[PDB]
RNA sequence: AGAGUGUAGCUUAAAAGCACCCAACUUACACUUAGGAGAUUCAAUUGACGCUCUGA
């Protein structure tokens, strides 16, 4: 049979911010830090807070707090640089800085002649080159960005089919180191979608089961 | 009657008339009383769906109910021969304390000659 | 004694060239002792500055209302790690089974792709990644609103160029 | 008859075990001795991830052979911005690995990736080091 | 773990030579499921981190359910069946509560394997078994 | 020149003295050995130089039983914990099936 | 899943107190560390 | 649409045994000790839900 030669990749950004900790996890950090305190021993902070105190409490009748609020005032003047780019935008889902706590996938669109296929980015492999660099040639061309971005593996992650002449698709995986996505308001119709956000961005079984190679969390 | 006095190399010694074996497992703890031949004479496991009702508390429970049953079977002398790490296990100390106080003595008096 | 067998093989004969390798090896003793990196020990070991000063903060109590609370949170924790480990363990289970068929397909499809897939790329040797943080940020050590911890460049020196 | 048709009934040494690279051509290179280095500015978080790695490897039956520690860095505030002084230290620890495949390679990195906590760094490599 | 495996091998057939040769419902589980779920709350898990387990109710539960299975063991270990019936087992489903009189009170009971004195067994025992025509035989 | 000197030790005379199926009274030495070749089984003792003797008057048999050592025997509990999980050790043992029943009840009087 | 290694004690016997210090990097990013002398902030040049 | 069927992870287990999870020791692992968690897809061998298949 003639088989329609086609390649792909899948791109993932890591969470740059740790997960917000669950209501059971927040208590455990409170108890474990409590039990850390009572087993503790020979504190340089408290060597000068309890036992320099008893000479300053009896010199008058014959350090600890003046260093406190200075440790609070730079704790106060430093407004913490926000973990918040969610409620401000709410819309620009093609942002490289939308989600902070979860991994993403790059997701594009090609209005085909036959269907009108919303696409998880693909490739075509020539009879000369490998299947591995077939991933590597497409982040340069199809979206016009500068992603110095490590690939992981030569053996692929996903294999789904459609035969009318049969077709094939070979899903890989990769990461980001940093991101220069050139001209993000481009009409190459692309968007940065989480796991929870592609539930209503996929219709088909050629893309419905590509969740079988994401880290689920 | 003879105890099998040999087996000085292997563990446990098979010199007894009646032994106490316990089977610590997942979800259960068993306690068997055997003869030399391997014929179990009384048992009390938490599979029994009678002590399934009402863990260390599961272990010391069987020391109550099986020491109840050896007196009801005429078995008065025992031997308990554990590995040295379950001899210092907090379950078996409560088992033996419900067994030696429950009536039986785990010491096997000597095979008299002469 | 392969450290000193270069030495007396150069000490016995004594041309000029033999005095260079013997001299350099005394440096290269201490180069190898700084190339191999037994001189350091761990700080797992306890300083006994912590020995006698244990008796500064010894006071604890325990209460039944604390203890019953300290019971169930650990059981819920033993519950919480149990299912999420399974979610993680079925994740690696599902992502190998989506590898295993995905290799058997092209290997039973194309023999060129058969050999090409089972090797990898040697960019797994220089891989290094830094952790998720609490703040990413959009910048930084503060751009000059009034705060900063970046080293600011007027009469420019962090380095000799700027 | 000394030997018997029951000869060799107790042989306790071929069953038991007694007493670089991973070559493996074509499938190729089945990653051998790799030192994954767990580094943190903390102490407890670094240890708790080596905790997580070692239990992960034995769960996946891929062989580990060391868990030792690189000793501790001795740096102050680096006096590059009244000149500041406070000693912040770094705790590095080695986790080794011996058995890996090509086909588990990129995957087993992901479980290390996705579970990696706040402010710690990994660095895979080959072996030429000592304490 | 090895001692568990190795004591499995000493019950196998073993073609060579062995010391053993010369010297040898549906509503029931449904009610039990809610039983443990109910019984997991009144222990407040506060009786775990020291419960008593009253035996006498347990014994009445044992004698009804797993009494006869257990009771057949002692009747074989004591070798009744090879003396009574030349083999030919049976599992006694009727719980026979026989006891003798120590004067007025109390009762010295006989269980399956007990020891009662012939001073106690001068007079015929007081019998009940809570079942419905029988011949009792000593 | 013959630098080698000393190997003039005589033979130990160590082996099975009572082979399989023999009648053995209580106390006879079944075997003498060094470096365990036969372990004690039912009613067989061990002396200081590892000999095997009979503890009851009976008939000596040889079997192949399963070897589980003592948990204080530290030189051979590590022998276990490097075995794979299908493994059992199977040393060989010497038993004595006792012939005489250890006594009978006899009339002594009529009182 | 950055929480799997998150919560732990000090697994040593004799040890000083460790306080919840927020050190912060050249790249702007801050981290919850544990340190003595409870400066709630540290800033690295 | 056709099909194989079906006990929690597994099981020529029938509510079991292993695995598994958190602590306490261990650099850690392992061991051990204290704990923790669970299943017969549902209705009368049938009928009907869950998956994995063969479809378009
Ligand atoms: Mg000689
Ligand atoms: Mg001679």
């Amino acid at each position: 049979s003639p088989w329609r030669l086609l390649g792909a990749l899948c791109l993932q950004r890591p969470p740059v911010v740790s997960k917000p900790l669950t209501p059971l996890q927040e208590e455990m950090a409170s108890l474990l830090q409590q039990i850390e305190i009572e087993r503790s021993l020979y504190s340089d902070h408290e060597l000068r807070a309890l036992d320099e105190n008893q000479r300053l409490a009896k010199k008058k009748a014959d350090l600890a707090q003046d260093l406190e609020d200075m440790w609070e005032q730079k704790f106060l003047q430093f407004k913490l640089g926000a973990r918040i780019t969610e409620a401000d935008e709410k819309n620009d889902r093609t942002s490289l800085n939308r989600k902070l706590d979860r991994n993403l996938v790059l997701l594009v669109r090609e209005k085909f002649g036959d269907q009108d296929v919303w696409i998880l980015p693909q490739a075509e492999w020539q009879p000369g080159e490998t299947l591995r660099g077939t991933a590597e040639r497409t982040l340069a061309t199809l979206s016009e960005n500068n992603m110095e971005a490590k690939f992981l593996g030569n053996a692929p992650c996903g294999h789904y089919t459609f035969k009318f002449l049969g077709a094939k698709v070979f899903f890989f995986k990769a990461l980001l180191l940093t991101g220069d996505f050139s001209q993000a308001g481009n009409k190459g119709h692309h968007v940065w979608v989480t796991k929870d956000e592609l539930g209503d961005y996929l219709k088909p079984k050629y893309l419905a089961q590509v969740r079988r190679f994401v880290s689920d969390l | 009657a003879r105890k099998e006095r040999g087996w000085r190399t292997v563990f446990p010694s098979r010199e007894f008339w009646h032994r106490l074996r316990v089977i610590r497992t997942q979800h259960h703890v068993e306690a068997l009383v055997e003869h030399q031949n391997g014929k179990v004479v009384v048992s009390a496991s938490t599979r029994e769906w009678a002590i399934k009702k009402h863990n260390v508390v599961a272990c010391e429970s069987i020391g109550r109910v099986l020491a109840q049953r050896c007196l009801e079977a005429g078995i008065n002398f025992m031997v308990y021969q554990p590995t040295p790490w379950e001899a210092a296990s907090d379950s078996m100390k409560r088992l033996q304390s419900a067994m030696t106080e429950g009536g039986v003595v785990l010491r096997e008096p000597q095979r008299i000659y002469e | 004694p392969m450290r000193s067998e270069p030495l007396r093989k150069k000490k016995k004969v004594d041309p000029k060239k033999d005095q260079e390798a013997k001299e350099r090896l005394k440096r290269k003793i201490r180069k190898l002792e700084k190339a191999t990196q037994l001189i350091p020990i761990e700080d797992f070991i306890t300083p006994l500055k912590f020995l006698d000063k244990a008796r500064e903060r010894p006071q604890v109590e325990l209460t039944f209302e604390e203890t019953e609370r300290r019971a169930l949170l650990l059981k819920k924790w033993s519950l919480y790690k149990q299912q999420e480990r399974k979610m993680e363990r079925d994740t690696i289970r599902a992502m190998l089974e989506a590898q295993q068929e995905a290799l058997e397909e092209l290997q039973l499809e194309s023999p060129k792709l058969h050999a090409e897939a089972i090797k990898r790329d040697p960019n797994l040797f220089p891989f290094e990644k830094e952790g998720p943080h609490y703040t990413p940020p959009i910048p930084n050590y503060q751009p000059p609103e009034g705060r900063y911890n970046d080293i600011t460049k007027v009469y420019t020196q962090v380095e000799f160029k700027r | 008859y000394k030997t018997k048709p029951t000869h060799g009934i107790g042989k306790y040494k071929h069953l038991i075990k007694a007493e670089v690279r991973a070559i493996n051509l074509g499938t190729d290179y089945e990653y051998g001795v790799l030192n994954i280095h767990l580094t943190a500015y903390d102490m407890t978080l670094a240890e708790s991830y080596a905790q997580y790695v070692h239990n992960l490897c034995n769960s996946l039956s891929i062989k580990v052979e060391e868990s030792y520690a690189m000793p501790t860095k001795t740096i102050e505030v680096l006096q590059l911005q009244m000149l500041l002084d406070s000693v912040l230290t770094t705790h590095e620890r080695v986790v080794q690995i011996s058995g890996l495949s090509a086909t588990f390679a990129e995957i087993f990195l992901e479980i290390i990736q996705s579970s990696l906590p706040e402010g710690v760094r990994l660095s895979v490599k080959e072996h030429t080091e000592e304490d | 773990r090895y001692r568990r495996r190795a004591e499995q091998e000493a019950q196998a057939p073993h073609w060579w030579r062995t010391y053993r040769e010369y010297f040898g419902r549906t509503q029931q589980l449904l009610e039990r499921k809610q039983a443990i779920q109910e019984l997991r709350a009144n222990v407040e898990e506060r009786a775990a981190r020291t419960a008593s387990v009253p035996l006498d109710a347990v014994r009445a539960e044992w004698e009804r359910t797993c009494g006869p299975y257990h009771k057949q063991r002692l009747a074989e270990y004591y070798g009744l069946y090879r003396d009574l019936f030349h083999g030919a087992t049976f599992v006694p489903r009727v719980p026979l509560h026989v006891a003798y009189a120590v004067g007025e009170d109390d009762l010295m009971p006989v269980y399956c394997g007990n020891e009662v004195t012939p001073t106690e067994a001068a007079q015929a025992p007081e019998v009940t078994y809570e079942a419905e025509l029988w011949t009792l035989l000593l | 020149s013959s630098k080698n000197l000393g190997g003039k030790s005589s033979g130990r005379r160590q082996g099975i003295k009572k082979m399989e199926g023999h009648y053995v009274h209580a106390g006879n030495i079944i075997a003498t050995q060094r470096h365990f070749r036969w372990h004690p089984g039912a009613h067989v003792g061990v002396g200081k130089n590892k000999c095997l003797y009979a503890l009851e008057e009976g008939i000596v048999r040889y079997t192949k039983e399963v070897y589980v050592p003592h948990p204080r025997n530290t030189e051979a509990v590590d022998l276990i914990t490097r075995l794979p999980k299908g493994a059992v050790l199977y040393k060989t043992f010497v038993h004595v099936v006792p012939a005489k029943p250890e006594g009978t009840f006899k009339l002594v009087a009529m009182l | 899943d950055s929480s799997r290694a998150s919560l732990t004690r000090v697994h040593r016997q004799a040890y000083a107190r460790l306080y919840p210090v927020l050190l912060v990097k050249q790249d702007g990013s801050t981290i919850h560390i544990r340190y003595r002398e409870p400066r709630r902030m540290l800033a690295m040049p």
